RNA sequence: GAGU
DNA sequence: CCGCGTCAGACTCGTAGGATTATAGCATACGTGAGGTGGGATGTCAAGT
DNA sequence: ACTTGACATCCCACCTCACGTATGCTATAATGTGTGCAGTCTGACGCGG
């Protein structure tokens, strides 16, 4: 994965119960962005129709 | 399912799916392998007279 | 039924000669029948698989838990 | 109210009654286009019904009162029509 | 077709003809290429209806113009396809076949009607032997088995008159010919002359079957099936997968085989086939039929082509994956969405974040309506096109609909009713749902990827019920206990704690402030810390009696922080509340008091406030968790090494041999326990305080600000135990099972454990997690059972006017007053007035609901026992009274008439079980219990006064207790029972009766892991029946030749030493039985199973010297492990393994007819003339001396009391009392508080049935088990008119049986035993009147509870009007 | 039966959002609640702003303290990177860089692995420096790991507080937090659980064949099962009409759901219920078993 | 493979 | 009291994809669904009505 | 606003055709067999014996 500067502290209930507060800087750097290669299949069948 | 002293150096006592699968499926410990008869074995160092 | 029987007896031989499978063309060759007819028989050859078939490898679903009724014009279209 | 319908609850008595009596008035607003007493301020009929009963201007008994009244007026006026059909019948 | 009832009976074969439209002659379904239905086949259009709407087979006739048109060529009727769900077909069975269900399912009505065992019938049916139907000849009559050539030896000689046959057809015949009417009368006449007990019981059963049969009008010949009905095709449809492949139901394959074999039978009949093959075919026919109905009941079942057993009709109904539970009592629903939860600090109490794309989809139809009415879209087609593009406009319309709409949030599992709550949804970007922090506790939800469902109540009524009844803001209180569910958690608490906590000097110590606002101004300028001690001028507000404003104006001493908090506090609450450093404790109390005194809306608003505050200050406080924040106590290795070196000394001193296994184990474990607690408290001191830095030379102290420690004391997260494992010593754990390991973990997670230690802990860890899984399904199942039983109980009446009630005490169970009267009784209606000599002769008016304030007044009086009107003692039929129930805890007020209290109770009681399993199973990674039951310690200075014991003074001089009935209480200044302790058998005492104990002095003493048996008299130990191998085991060493005898129990005993009761007889210096002082017993102390006899044969014991110690290892489950089944069992009314016995009526009892050691009691009543003789086991221990004047339900035997017996002797109130307390003991062990009223609800459901002695005008008679409701209905009608009376007695059924007994057979069928219940009701011709809940549920009707009360009572009055 | 087929690969660049699933190696896990603008997040005296803010209250009751150790060692690892990066920007001499680096490795009085540098060529030296510019990667092996004192020792070489706590300035207000907090680098991961998949909702779509109930799963556009549990909840309330909705208009009643749909568009919201198909399923299966069940008229 |  | 038998055992959701069979052939009689062309039924137009 | 007749396009029904379908007949002698997994739990109420 990737390593970030974490600060252990309670925020205004954004870190409530194991919930996570995180920086826009993470998206700025493009860290934790996944590539997902999804597959789809198109099938041309033969009905008696 | 429960944790046997024999698992020492053979299976990780600490790697298993939580829930009804637990106790059933377990990862092979690091250095561990299967012996001749498919029995679990662990490499150990000899100590000769002290 | 008798035609199906021919099919499978020949199938064994052909797999052993080729080292693999029989394509409809190659099969159709050896039988001297029209490929269309062969393919038809291949499809018709499928036996009833059960609606109650546990689709879930984990006893989740009896195939039925998939099947939708396309007969039903949708409440969208009924409106 | 908006947050807590408890005041309206207290005015009627029972929770369940409040819900059903309110539905009947809210339904009337919807159906008959019956006119909302307190200025609307774009509340849903949920809230409209709630407010009216909050102030105590709707009661199950007065809802039935309104029904009795408008039904009596209907019969009075359609005396003319139902009498023609009635003479026909015998 | 707007209906009243449902009746179930045997289907007549000709009734089956009636429903069936056509006969399925061919096994074929359809043509292989053209998938149209075949002629007389399984999917036949001529029989079951047309495939496609309004279009016949051959396709000449289509369109609505043809309705009821009957195509002349093909014979296809022109109609709706829908008919294929409702037309039945049928099969003509050539061999009448018996119905499997009425054979193989117990009891099997055929077998019981003919009083014939299963095997006989089998051999008959399977054509192994013949049987006699009708014997003109006296030699043989009904039901005689004949073999192959016995039938020939019979036929050859007799015949003519002699009638017998083989198989199901023979049984059919015997069924028609048996005389329905005559036999019933015969049996009662039989009864009239002579009735030996068990014979009369079975004869009674049979009478019941027979009478019920002919009243229902069900004909026995119907047991045999001639016509076989065939299920509609749509229910067993045949469908193509898109790949060309097909799927067909298992019904189709069973049915096909049925037809195949039946057709072959037609062929064999026309061919006149030989007997052997004809018989074989009838076997096969029977198989196929019975496989179709219920496969595998008959033994080895038909499998799938796979391997998998074919799924029969029975499976379809019955299974949990069957129709009932999967499709009927619950289903998949539209207008719902599901996704991940995310925190919404900004949301208000009644709100929730609803993702854009989710809500768009959900609220689709609402969108279209408004789109068309506003004219934004020409028609609905264009509205769809306009939604699927998605412009700005779309969002606005969504906004308007969502405005004032409430939506439901659900979390599985539905622990209780608040698992679904209503909120006003607020639209947000993103795909995540936002949940309000406060309500996380009720859903038991936490933010680690949990998902929630969001359903939409669509109608005005749904909307109403959601916002009014289900709204978050409406429901703060647990229906379970009266207390709040929606409350501070974690961070909230932490921030609050931060502010309220006070600190030495810091900034601006001793500043005097004009009002609260100044405080915050000071903090924000950095001219004062919130921790700073301050004088503030503040006006506390007071509620008056009528509800006015009471401003009081002066000097308060608080912190900055508390001044800020007083700002949040609503107008009229006293300062006292915020004055203290608030933890989880103080927080909840504030809310509670606020609710109860102030009221609803204010509390709502205030609760929200407190939430936000907490977040804020948590954030500025800046609390974190560093390595040094976990403080290793200064003296750790010192205290450890000392304990270690001393334990080492006792192990070396082991080889010397004053060291049994028991003593050593005890010694090791105890030294380790004491050392860890030392370590714990030093770690806690260190962490707890630690502000002892020099004030420029000398030092000082105050409450330090350690973050972990703050979380501990705040109750934010940590508790002491967890802390201990982190910074202290991890401690001892549990091995694989019950075994507790000798060497503990001295290290902490701070240090890090090693190979060995970490490995050690894994056992407990894995065990714990496996428990959280597998042991919770038991609790879930249990709960569902409760649910099912508790459905019909609803408030129908306000007050029936009962004077009866149950006397509730403050529970002084042993050690303290664990739950007082106030807590047990709050919000209940009272029955009667209680008098006590008190402050001025207390009297308290009855029929009164005791509110909080009533309670306060009675608290000052200190009444002990209160008769309170109970749910059980309710007079109301089928349900209870508003009064008998009391407060609906969740609402705060009297319960609403109509609300379903039954399910209320069930959910509350199932909820915690399910929770208290899961929690200490995934947080408590090891195992231990508080079992240092070492010494008693009197807390406050008072007199010592004893109730119930008889002690015997020894040589060392201890007051040693030899009684099982001992308590040790404490008297105060002017004579009362304040403190209470429970001391077991063999306990040394210090001060006896009368003498004064000074503060914290040791008055009692006993060693925990060892109950000694102590002798009352002196002299030589004489051995009786303790031979080696039979009853005792030699353990002997060398040295001077010492040993320790172990007297083994039943398991290790050989077959000859079963009855041998080992004893230690008390003989004197002379030989003869020295007798205990004043009493007749020659002292023979019966040493129990495994009694390790230290003091051997030949050592003169002084009076009070130990003869043999008895070890009892309490490993210590605690948790909900041992608890769960115990609870379940009390609720299932299950007689425990050793039930004690009681006395029946009053009067002087006595002995007589004594077997070896089998005690007998002949109780002859002084008033009652009759004597009751009851035999008693040899090994059974007696509590009683001899002649006493007893009352009914006098306990004599040792053990836990059997619920049934208690019911019978004591009656209702006492049994009910026992259940409540005994259950509550378990949940009190876990500290989960639940109101007794719920337990009471259940018990009333368990009392649902009674037993009749004596005939009414109705269908009663001796020993019939009829509903309590039907008895009271008979009462009304018969007492008013006259006729002969009926005597009744109440009966107790547990859970499952009670549920199955209720007159709602669809209810019972939905529960369990689907097959069985159906058959019983079918034979009974039972008629279900549909008053209960689940009935209407399943039919998709209006529940007769609450909101549905109105409509349901309307139908009831419509029953009276014709 | 199949004429032809085309496989198509979609490439989605899927960006992190709120509701995605993230965890550390220590069992501490969580959902993204909000993504804050850089300004909102606390910052160092140095001006370096924070990346993630994790709740300390997740620590003590879960009893994984190793994540704290990782955080501290993680800051010091980056502290190494800090100083090295600085001397890289400041060019300087090979020798001096070599000195710093080697004294770093040989930090432990008790270390096994002795990397006496010396022999290394200038190429390899500056090359190595560049690599450790990003923060030096350390190896605590299992149970045989780095003691707390050696970690403290390295925090001096990072020139940062040995307690691993720093005083933080709130980027919103400018107010400091009253006490220092534990800051440092921890190794985070984004799970295979994407909120993208977890999102799903259904109004109307395909229904079940036999029971005529809504199907299951995002795959069929299926609806959620409102189970007996949920039923129980409704029952606890007096909520009869909502329940009836779930039982009929929302599921197996065809005429009812279609009619109520139209009513909703029209602004009625009247229910007018029908008979759920499941119940008819029930009737017919019982009669197949030769058991007569009739619904009796009043 | 999720969580309670 | 042992016997053996019978009946139970959480909640929701989420993700991968379905076939192996052994099997003779045919000559004849009968039925069932379809193409290819004429009669009858409506469709479209142009004037003239 | 309407009808009439001419001429040109479309819809319904019955006939010959061809493949598809149903059932019979075969002769060295062949004649007592198949077959698996289910289970382990576990307290439980119940009848049978
Ligand atoms: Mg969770
Ligand atoms: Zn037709």
């Amino acid at each position: 994965g990737q390593n970030m500067r974490v600060a252990f502290m309670p925020w205004n209930g954004y870190n409530f119960e194991d919930s996570i507060l995180v920086s826009e800087r993470v998206v700025q750097e493009d860290r934790f962005t996944t590539i997902h290669i999804q597959e789809l299949a198109c099938v041309s069948r033969d009905t008696k129709l | 399912r429960d944790v046997h002293p024999t698992h020492y150096g053979r299976v990780c006592p600490i790697e298993t799916p939580e829930g009804p699968n637990i106790g059933l499926i377990n990862s092979l410990s690091v250095y561990a392998q299967t012996n001749e008869y498919g029995f679990l074995e662990t490499p150990y160092r000899k100590v000769t007279d002290g | 039924i008798e035609t199906i029987n021919k099919l499978n007896r020949i199938s064994r031989q052909m797999l052993q000669e080729m080292g693999r499978e029989p394509t409809p063309e190659e099969l159709a060759e050896r039988m001297l029948m029209p490929e269309d007819k062969i393919r038809k028989v291949l499809k018709i050859a499928k036996e009833p698989i059960s609606m109650e078939t546990p689709i879930g490898d984990d006893e989740d679903s009896h195939l039925g838990d998939f099947i939708e009724d396309t007969t039903l014009e949708l409440p969208l279209d009924s409106a | 109210a908006r947050v807590t319908v408890q005041d309206a609850v207290e005015k009627i008595g029972n929770r369940f009654d409040l819900v059903l009596v309110a539905a009947r008035r809210a339904r009337q607003m919807q159906v008959g286009g019956k006119d909302p007493l307190v200025p609307e301020e774009n509340d849903k009929t949920t809230v409209i019904a709630l407010r009216e009963i909050e102030e105590g201007l709707i009661n199950n008994q007065i809802l039935d009162v309104r029904e009795r009244q408008e039904q009596q007026e209907q019969e009075a006026a359609e005396l003319q029509a139902v009498t023609a059909i009635a003479e026909g019948r015998r | 077709e707007e209906f009243d009832a449902i009746k179930i009976a045997l289907a007549s074969p000709d009734m089956i003809r009636s429903w069936s439209f056509g006969e399925v002659k061919k096994p074929e379904t359809i043509n292989y290429r053209t998938f149209k239905p075949e002629r007389d086949g399984l999917f036949c259009a001529r029989i079951f209806g047309p495939v496609k709407d309004y279009e016949c087979l051959c396709g000449k006739y289509k369109r609505l113009k043809h309705r009821g048109v009957i195509c002349e060529k093909c014979g296809v009727e022109v109609t709706q396809t829908k008919v294929r769900r409702e037309r039945m077909g049928h099969i003509e069975l050539a061999s009448p076949t018996a119905h499997i269900w009425f054979l193989k399912s117990l009891p099997s009505r055929i077998g019981l009607l003919l009083d014939m065992p299963l095997r006989d019938i089998e051999r008959v049916l399977y054509f192994e032997s013949y049987v006699v139907i009708e014997g003109g000849m006296t030699n043989l009559e009904r039901q005689q088995i004949l073999t192959e050539e016995q039938y020939l030896d019979a036929l050859e000689e007799f015949g003519d008159e002699f009638d017998a046959k083989m198989g199901a057809e023979a049984i059919q015949a015997l069924l028609k010919s048996m005389d329905l009417e005559q036999e019933c009368e015969q049996l009662r006449e039989e009864l009239n002359e002579t009735n030996s007990e068990t014979k009369r019981k079975k004869l009674t059963k049979r009478i019941k079957l027979l009478e019920a049969f002919v009243q229902s009008g069900n004909k026995p010949e119907w047991m045999i099936l001639t016509v076989l009905p065939v299920l509609p095709p749509d229910l067993r449809p045949l469908v193509p997968l898109d790949g060309g492949r097909f799927a067909t139901s298992d019904l189709n394959d069973l049915y096909r085989r049925v037809i195949n074999r039946n057709n072959r039978l037609k062929r064999l009949l026309d061919l006149a086939a030989p007997d052997i093959i004809v018989r074989n075919e009838k076997r096969m026919l029977q198989e196929a039929v019975d496989a179709l109905l219920d496969n595998g009941r008959r033994g080895r079942a038909i499998t799938g082509s796979n391997k998998r057993p074919l799924k029969s009709l029975a499976d379809m109904i019955k299974g949990k994956q069957g129709r009932f539970r999967q499709n009927l009592l619950g289903k998949r629903v539209d207008y719902s969405g599901r996704s991940v939860i995310t925190v919404g600090p900004y949301l208000r109490l009644h709100q929730c974040g609803l993702p854009k794309k989710m809500a768009l989809e959900l609220f689709k139809p609402f969108i279209y309506g408004k789109l068309e009415l506003r004219g934004l879209a020409t028609t609905i087609k264009a509205a769809k096109k306009m939604v699927e593009r998605e412009e700005a406009v779309v969002w606005d319309i969504l906004d308007e609909v969502i405005r004032e709409h409430p939506v439901l949030l659900n979390r599985a599992p539905t622990l209780h009713r608040l698992g679904i709550q209503a909120f006003e949804p607020v639209l947000i970007e993103g795909k995540a749902i936002q949940l309000h922090p406060l309500v996380c506790a009720a859903y038991n939800a936490d933010f680690d990827g949990d998902q929630m469902a969001v359903h939409v109540p669509l109608t005005l009524e749904a909307q109403l019920e959601a916002r009014a009844l289900m709204m978050s803001t409406n429901n703060i209180l647990s229906p379970a206990n009266g207390e709040p569910i929606i409350v501070p958690s974690q961070d909230v608490v932490l921030g609050l704690y931060y502010m309220t906590r006070d600190c030495v000097n810091a900034k601006g110590e001793g500043m005097v402030l004009t009002g609260p606002k100044e405080a915050e101004r000071l903090y924000r300028s950095g001219l004062a810390s919130l921790h700073a001690r301050v004088k503030v001028r503040i006006t506390e507000y007071e509620k008056d009696a009528n509800g006015e404003l009471v401003a009081k104006t002066s000097l308060k001493d608080t912190t900055v922080g508390r001044a800020i908090l007083w700002m949040i506090v609503p107008k009229g609450l006293p300062y006292s509340i915020v004055n203290q450093a608030l933890g989880k404790k103080a927080i909840s109390k504030m809310l509670n008091t606020c609710y109860r005194i102030l009221g609803l809306k204010p509390t709502v608003i205030f609760a929200d406030q407190i939430m936000y505050t907490g977040f804020a200050y948590a954030a500025r406080s800046g609390a974190s968790v560093g390595i040094d924040d976990m403080v290793i106590p200064e003296k750790k290795h010192e205290i450890i090494s000392e304990a270690e070196a001393e334990v080492a000394e006792i192990q070396e001193q082991f080889q010397s041999g004053l060291v049994t296994a028991g003593e050593r184990y005890n010694k090791v474990i105890d030294i380790w326990a004491a050392a860890n607690d030392r370590v714990s408290k030093a770690m806690m001191d260190n962490l707890q305080t630690e502000t002892v830095i020099n004030r420029d030379g000398q030092e000082e102290k105050q409450v330090s600000f350690n973050s972990i420690y703050m979380m501990a004391d705040s109750g934010a997260r940590g508790s002491a135990a967890q802390i201990r494992q982190l910074a202290g010593m991890r401690g001892l754990m549990a091995k694989p099972d019950g075994s507790i390991i000798e060497t503990p973990i001295t290290a902490n997670f701070r240090e890090g454990l090693n190979v060995l230690q970490y490995f050690i802990s894994t056992h407990g860890a894995r065990k714990g997690l496996a428990d959280t899984a597998l042991k919770t399904a038991n609790s879930g199942y249990l709960t569902r059972r409760l649910v099912d039983v508790a459905q019909d109980l609803v408030v129908t009446e306000d007050d029936c006017g009962t004077h009866e009630g149950i006397m509730m005490t403050p529970v002084i169970e042993g050690g303290d007053v664990k739950e007082p009267l106030r807590d047990r009784v709050l919000g209940r209606v009272t029955a009667e007035d209680v008098l006590k000599p008190g402050t001025a002769d207390i009297l308290v008016p009855r029929n009164t609901l005791l509110h909080e304030q009533w309670c306060d007044l009675l608290e000052e009086n200190s009444v002990d026992a209160v008769k309170v009107r109970s749910v059980v003692s309710c007079d109301t039929d089928f349900g209870v009274c508003a009064h008998c129930y009391g407060r609906d805890l969740a609402r705060g007020h009297i319960i609403n008439k109509g609300e379903a209290i039954g399910v209320i109770a069930a959910q509350s009681i199932g909820e915690p079980g399910t929770q208290l399993t899961m929690r200490t199973f995934h947080i408590g990674g090891a195992a231990s219990r508080a079992a240092a039951e070492s010494s008693i310690q009197v807390k406050n200075k008072g007199s010592i006064k004893l109730s119930n014991v008889k002690s015997v003074v020894n040589s060392s001089g201890k007051l040693v207790i030899t009684s099982r009935n001992t308590e040790l209480k404490l008297i105060d200044e002017f004579g009362r029972t304040k403190e209470s302790y429970k001391v077991p058998y063999g306990a040394v005492l210090a001060k006896g009766d009368g003498e004064q104990v000074a503060g914290g002095e040791t008055v009692a003493n006993w060693d925990p892991h060892t109950m000694p048996v102590i002798t009352e008299v002196s002299g030589f130990v004489r051995f009786t029946d303790m031979i080696d191998g039979q009853t005792i085991t030699r353990q002997t060493d060398e040295l001077t030749g010492l040993s320790s005898l172990v007297v083994l129990d039943s398991a290790e005993r050989t077959a000859g030493g079963k009855d041998l009761r080992p004893a230690l007889k008390i003989v004197d210096a002379q030989g003869n039985d020295v007798l205990i002082p004043g009493t007749d017993m020659p002292a023979q102390y019966f040493l129990p199973g495994k009694a390790i006899v230290q003091l051997e044969d030949g050592v003169q014991i002084s009076s009070g010297d130990t003869l043999a110690r008895i070890p009892q290892e309490s490993g210590g489950t605690k948790d909900i492990t041992g608890g769960l089944p115990r609870v379940a069992d009390l609720f299932e009314a299950r007689r425990p393994k050793e039930p004690a016995i009681l006395a029946e009526i009053s009067g002087i009892v006595s002995f007589g007819k004594e077997t070896k050691g089998k005690r007998r009691l002949v109780i002859t009543p002084v008033d009652g003339s009759d004597p009751y003789e009851e035999m008693i086991p040899k090994w059974r221990q007696l509590n009683v001396f001899e002649g006493e004047r007893v009352e009914r339900g006098d306990v004599i035997s040792d053990g836990p009391e059997a619920p049934h017996d208690i019911l019978r002797l004591r009656g209702v109130h006492a049994v009910t009392r026992y259940i409540v307390n005994e259950v509550q003991d378990v949940y009190r062990l876990q500290g989960v508080k639940i109101n007794d009223k719920h337990i009471e609800v259940i018990v009333r459901q368990m009392l649902r049935k009674a037993t009749i002695v004596n005939a009414g005008s109705s269908d009663f008679l001796e020993g019939e088990q009829v509903e309590y409701s039907r008895v009271k209905i008979a009462n009304r009608e018969l007492e008013a008119n006259g006729k002969v009376g009926a005597t009744y007695s109440r009966d107790l059924l547990g859970i499952t049986k009670a549920s199955l007994a209720t007159e709602s057979f669809i209810s019972a069928a939905s529960f369990q035993e689907t097959t069985r219940v159906l058959t019983e009701a079918a034979v009974a011709g039972k008629r279900d009147e549909l008053r209960g809940l689940k009935e209407n549920v399943i039919v998709g009707r209006l529940i007769p509870a609450g909101t549905g009360y109105a409509y349901h009572q309307d139908r009831m009055r419509r029953r009276a009007a014709g | 039966g199949v004429l032809k087929i085309v496989k198509v690969y979609l490439a989605v660049k899927r960006r992190i959002q709120p509701g995605d699933k993230m965890a550390g190696r220590h069992g501490n896990k969580g959902v993204i609640s909000k993504i804050n603008p850089i300004e909102d997040m606390p910052y160092d005296e140095n001006g370096t702003p924070v990346d993630i803010v994790l709740n300390p209250l997740g620590v003590p009751s879960r009893m994984n303290i190793g994540q704290i150790l990782e955080t501290h060692l993680g800051m010091a690892a980056k502290g190494i990177g800090d100083k090295i990066n600085a001397m890289l920007k400041q060019q300087q001499e090979v020798a001096k860089l070599r000195e710093f680096i080697q004294r770093a490795y040989d930090l432990g009085a008790d270390v096994r692995q002795k990397v006496d540098l010396s022999t290394f060529s200038d190429e390899e030296v500056m090359r190595l420096a560049e690599n450790l510019r990003k923060g030096m990667p350390i190896a605590t092996p299992v149970f045989d790991g780095a003691k707390e004192a050696e970690i403290k020792e390295l925090l001096k070489l990072g020139d940062l507080p040995t307690s691993g706590q720093i005083r933080l300035y709130d980027g919103r207000t400018g107010e400091q937090f009253e006490r220092p907090v534990t800051v440092g680098y921890m190794y985070m991961l984004k799970l295979n659980h994407l909120v993208d998949d977890k999102m799903h909702a259904r109004s109307t779509g395909s229904y079940s064949l036999v029971t005529q109930q809504p199907l299951g799963g995002k795959a069929q556009f299926g609806g959620q099962r409102f189970g007996e549990m949920e039923v129980w909840a409704l029952e606890a309330y007096g909520a009869a009409y909502t329940l009836q909705e779930m039982l009929t208009v929302k599921s197996d009643d065809v005429n009812g759901r279609t009619k109520m749909y139209k009513n909703i568009v029209d602004g009625n919201h009247q229910m007018e219920p029908g008979m759920p198909e499941s119940f008819n399923v029930l009737l017919k299966e019982i009669r197949s078993l030769g058991i007569n069940i009739e619904l009796e008229d009043e």
